[PDB]
């Protein structure tokens, strides 16, 4: 399961699909709702 | 004294390990290859000729054609054009008014031959 | 050999890929800053002893990512970079750089690499002062993720007015610690001669004098090669690592091509004779 609404600010989760951390766009790994969920 | 075409107090940088490609080191509300872009701004000062910053859409909501695209490359105003930096015309589709229309505008694909269109932007009045 | 010639402003054309020289290359710089980002791409001819390489580092809120790829076919820089290529994050290193002094003021940061081949790097690039009218605009300290030419382990050269150094290591955070300053590493015992410039005025007997090598740079070295805006003949003498006396690692340092590097052990063995 993906989705960044889940907490949205834990950090990098090495066993997890999309990421919700501050560098996800760098690593090109965000959830498509990152921007929305925690960055409105 | 200065170097590279960095604008807005950009600081130039290069790297010996990479064919000395050079590029700007920009402060704060400026980005773009040359700190050319006032990523802060949301309206234009009278006329718009000196408006930089983003905004990519005309009145109808239609998105601007990029100043470096092949179609735009056929018009009078495009990014491959010497004065291009001084006119705010680059590798982006941000609104500009390099030819002193009443306001900021851009090329927009309506029909074949694309049309110049007054652009989605507010006057700071 | 023909290549794609492309300025960052994106204007392109085809060049009959220069004379003697024969690789085309693409170089990409990705400037990344919280959400937003920007990509500069350059393409052109280049000389043969260039290769595939990365370097990536954090300055404050931002990361920069250099990368340059190399092929050798009448048009092959042609086409786009290279879903998901970052399916993961790999080695963790310290990173900072001189452009915001993050390096100099110990504001170092964790940075994870984007590929399984990248190692942690500390590069030093120091210049006394002028040559053209200001000289290269390399950050003086840069550290981060990368794979640079002739890497595993280390290399360095210094002389009267320059100092360059690459640490490059495959272990976790093996690039951390205080930033080297040369005037700061031990004298190793060797003395070597030092100059830049031409064999006559630049590197003449009267202009070449000894210096005390430091750190692991404990071979005396002589390099001759051909400089950019294609002014031939450039010579350089100094203290180096054996690593430097192997391969054209001095090439990229001194913006030089087609280069011979003699080297030796006994102090002073370095003179134009
Ligand atoms: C060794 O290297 C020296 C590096 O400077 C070189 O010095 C001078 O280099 C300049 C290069 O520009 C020459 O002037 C030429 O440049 C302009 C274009 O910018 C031309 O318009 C001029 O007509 C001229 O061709 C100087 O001739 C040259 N003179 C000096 C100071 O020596 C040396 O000449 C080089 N000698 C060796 C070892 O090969
Ligand atoms: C790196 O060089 C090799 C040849 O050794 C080539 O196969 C590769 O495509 C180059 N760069 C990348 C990452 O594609
Ligand atoms: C990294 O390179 C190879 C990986 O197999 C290895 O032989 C070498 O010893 C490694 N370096 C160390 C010891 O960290």
């Amino acid at each position: 399961q993906e989705s960044c609404k889940g907490r949205c600010t834990e950090g990098f989760n090495v066993d997890k699909k999309c990421q919700c951390d501050e560098l996800c766009s760098y690593y090109q790994s965000c959830c498509t709702d990152y921007t929305a969920e925690c960055k409105p | 004294p200065s170097n590279c075409d960095c604008l807005n107090g950009g600081t130039c940088v290069s790297n010996k390990y990479f064919s000395n490609i050079h590029w700007c080191n920009c402060p704060k509300k400026f980005g773009g290859q040359h700190c050319e872009i006032d990523k802060s701004k949301t309206c234009y000062e009278g006329n718009g000729h000196f408006y930089r910053g983003k905004a990519s859409t005309d009145t109808m909501g239609r998105p601007c054609l990029p100043w470096n695209s092949a179609t735009v490359l056929q018009q009078t105003y495009h990014a491959h054009r010497s004065d291009a930096l001084q006119l705010g015309l680059g590798k982006h589709n941000y609104c500009r008014n390099p030819d002193n229309r009443r306001r900021p505008w851009c090329y927009v694909q309506v029909g074949l031959k694309p049309l110049v269109q007054e652009c989605m932007v507010h006057d700071c009045a | 050999l023909r290549c794609m010639q492309c300025k960052t402003n994106g204007d392109c054309r085809v060049e009959e890929c220069a004379l003697g020289q024969d690789l085309c290359r693409t170089t990409i710089v990705r400037l990344w800053e919280e959400g937003e980002e920007l990509e500069l791409v350059e393409k052109s001819c280049t000389h043969s002893e260039k290769t595939n390489r990365t370097l990536s580092y954090r300055t404050g809120l931002k990361i920069t990512s250099l990368t340059e790829v190399v092929c050798g076919l009448d048009l092959c820089n042609q086409g786009n970079s290279g879903v998901t290529y970052s399916r993961s994050r790999y080695l963790e290193c310290i990173s900072c750089g001189s452009s915001d002094m993050s390096c100099e003021r110990g504001r170092h940061q964790s940075l994870q690499c984007r590929s399984p081949e990248e190692q942690c790097l500390d590069v030093v690039t120091h210049w006394i002062q002028e040559g053209e009218e200001g000289r290269p605009k390399d950050d003086r300290h840069l550290r981060g993720c990368g794979y640079l030419p002739g890497c595993p382990g280390s290399n360095g050269f210094h002389n009267n007015d320059t100092f360059h150094f690459l640490k490059c290591c495959n272990t976790t955070k093996c690039n951390e610690g205080p930033i080297l300053e040369l005037e700061n590493l031990p004298q190793n015992g060797r003395q070597c001669y030092s100059c830049k410039g031409n064999s006559t005025h630049g590197c003449s007997s009267e202009e070449t004098f000894l210096i005390d090598c430091r750190g692991p740079m404990n071979q005396c070295l002589v390099a001759t090669g051909t400089h950019e805006p294609k002014n031939q003949s450039y010579m350089v003498r100094g203290c180096a690592t054996a690593s430097m006396c192997q391969h054209a690692h001095l090439g990229d340092a001194f913006s030089m091509n087609h280069i011979d590097v003699s080297c030796c052990t006994k102090s002073g063995c370095n003179h134009p004779d």
